[PDB]
């Protein structure tokens, strides 16, 4: 019972290698990372206003 | 009766897939639309520069006729 990783080779088909080349020379997934961070920007924060709102506890 | 904490008849499953959409354009399409907007900007740039040179030649003619 195991699942070992990093089993992909860089595919020598022209489609996959030109997609990785356009990824390298067009800065794509960096913009995808910026999109994820903006997706957490427009959320609502989980900050309790501490000296008034005191945090939850246990019995 | 007894009042432990059991699960009620079984609960739903929770996923364990690396759920990735990998969306966005391909290499060829993004490449071509970038170069197309580039060439659009080049054509408009060429037009504005040559009409601007026409007007700047008119400014030269103004200083020529003004001088003596």
């Amino acid at each position: 019972t195991y699942k070992y990783v990093n089993l992909r080779e860089p595919s020598m088909d022209m489609k996959s290698v030109t997609d990785r080349a356009a990824q390298t020379l067009l800065w794509t997934e960096l913009i995808r990372g910026l999109g994820m961070t903006l997706s957490y920007l427009f959320r609502e924060p989980a900050t309790i206003n501490y000296p008034f709102e005191k945090g939850p506890l246990s019995p | 009766v007894k009042q432990d904490m059991p699960p009620v008849g079984g609960y739903g499953p929770i996923d364990y897939k690396r759920n990735l959409p990998r969306r966005g354009l391909s290499g060829y399409s993004m490449f071509a639309v970038g170069i197309g907007a580039l060439l659009f900007g080049y054509w408009s740039m060429m037009r504005w520069n040559r009409e601007r040179r026409r007007l700047q030649i008119e400014d030269f003619e103004a200083r020529i006729a003004l001088m003596p």
